[PDB]
């Protein structure tokens, strides 16, 4: 039965390790899909984002410090928003895409959008906004992937940029947070039970506050798995609160300036009540639309039919690899449809093409977002959707 | 350029009421 599934389990994966060194990518690595999960990574970002109360929490908090730890508590809020098993989303293919939108408590609309900019190496960029309270976020997620020996790990390289458009600075611009990403491992691949960890840095940092935030791992005798620690800064060394807990737990916020007091809870993840994401139908999703792509994926792996679902895989990625070499004949390269290369020295990679300026009316920013791509149901897409983000802003000033 | 079209009265909170009942079902 599945002590059986898994002793085979056990040797596939044993087999993949036998033959690498540590320290190297796994980039040509193939994994097996029983350690898939029924999403691609272009949804699995949205888990990230499944506590909005608490940015706009944020935005309505007049004081700096106390703005900061909403954010904190935001961006902390997702992580535990994970599979239980040992298991990670599908890599997207290079164009794929994928929309998403919240219905708010307070009758506004969250609204996403995503696609998947690189393969070689792999890179995803979103964009995610709720106009009616002057929120933008837009990040981008850059996975390394490296094996260690008895671990293996998704280095994570992105970024999210988080913009308050109505909070503004000495220089009238939006207030603005940059928010790194933890690493993903999984360890005891060679001696030991495969288990996913959290670990190394994660960095948030805003106009005049910042915290470090080690995810540590947990020792042989001393510690426990999941823990965090870190502190609040201002940019001059005073530290202002010290974080501690589990991510996937408890989390706790301790005052440092009273000495004697006791570290309160800050986020109990299993009190919270998330959002989930609203998709329109699959009967009006495109080709290379994230669930519409992976569907008969997903639909093997949800019977537990691993042959279905691995030759399913190798299809989609062996058309992936043709066109590829599609490219490579026509002397071109692949250019995003919906993302545009950012101009040098920025945070991120990419940015979504349209323009959308920061203090028009928000009814004019949902239009421009409407605009982008098919989000909300009924809504089809049109012939330009398929050209390159870099010959719709051709146009976006041409006619101007 | 738009790659979507656009549903025919774009949605805010401010037309909330023409699209759910008094009760907040849809209509
Ligand atoms: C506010 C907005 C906030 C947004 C920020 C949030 C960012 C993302 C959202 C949350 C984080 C999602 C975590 C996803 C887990 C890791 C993950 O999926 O990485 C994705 C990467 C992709 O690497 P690749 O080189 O293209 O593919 C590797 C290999 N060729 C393969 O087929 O994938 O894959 C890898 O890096 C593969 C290496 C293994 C990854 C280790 C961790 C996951 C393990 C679970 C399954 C694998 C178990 C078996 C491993 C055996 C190794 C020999």
């Amino acid at each position: 039965d599945i002590d059986e599934d898994d002793e085979s389990g056990h040797n596939i994966i044993l087999n993949i390790i036998s033959q690498l060194r540590p320290g190297c990518d796994l980039t040509r690595i193939t994994l097996p899909t029983f350690i898939l999960e029924k999403k691609s990574m272009l949804e699995r970002v949205t888990n990230q984002l499944q506590f909005p109360e608490f940015l706009l929490q944020a935005h309505s908090e007049k004081d700096p410090l106390k703005r900061f730890l909403y954010v904190m508590k935001w961006y902390l809020a997702g992580w535990h928003i994970a599979p239980k098993a040992v298991k990670k989303p599908l890599n997207p293919v290079l164009g794929e895409y994928f929309t998403a939108y919240w219905d708010l408590p307070n009758k506004q609309q969250a609204y996403y959008i995503s696609e998947q900019t690189s393969h070689h190496p792999p890179e995803c960029a979103y964009f995610y906004m709720i106009p009616e309270s002057s929120i933008r976020v837009d990040g981008v997620v850059i996975p390394k992937s490296r094996f260690l020996g008895n671990s293996s790990a998704a280095m994570m390289d992105g970024s999210t940029v988080l913009q308050f458009l109505d909070i503004k600075d000495g220089n009238g611009k939006p207030e603005k947070y940059v928010l790194t990403q933890p690493n993903v491992y999984v360890r005891g691949i060679l001696f030991g039970k495969m288990r996913i960890e959290l670990g190394d840095h994660m960095i948030i940092k805003s106009p005049n506050f910042q915290a470090d935030i080690e995810f540590k791992t947990k020792g042989y005798v001393f510690g426990t798995y999941d823990a965090i620690e870190g502190t609040v800064k201002d940019y001059d060394g005073n530290a202002y609160y010290e974080i501690s807990g589990k991510w996937n737990d408890v989390m706790y916020l301790k005052d440092l300036k009273q000495p004697r007091s006791s570290p309160k809870v800050f986020l109990d993840t299993h009190k919270e009540s998330p959002l989930r994401p609203k998709v329109r139908p699959l009967s009006e999703q495109g080709e290379y639309e994230s669930r519409k792509l992976w569907k008969k994926v997903t639909d093997a792996l949800a019977v537990r039919n691993h042959p279905v679902a691995t030759e399913e895989k190798f299809q989609i990625e062996d058309h992936q690899r043709q066109l590829a070499k599609k490219r490579i004949e026509d002397g071109v390269e692949f250019h995003p449809k919906l993302f545009r290369r950012s101009k040098p020295g920025e945070d991120l990679d990419y940015c979504i093409y349209k323009n959308i300026p920061v203090d028009e009316d928000p009814e004019k920013q949902i239009r421009s977002i409407l605009q982008i791509a098919p989000i909300l149901p009924g809504q089809q897409f049109t012939d330009k959707f398929f050209i390159p983000a870099f010959e719709k802003i051709k146009s976006q000033k041409k006619m101007i | 350029v738009a790659g979507a079209t656009l549903p025919e009265t774009i949605p805010t909170s401010k037309n909330y009421y023409l699209r759910f009942d008094e009760d907040g079902k849809s209509i």
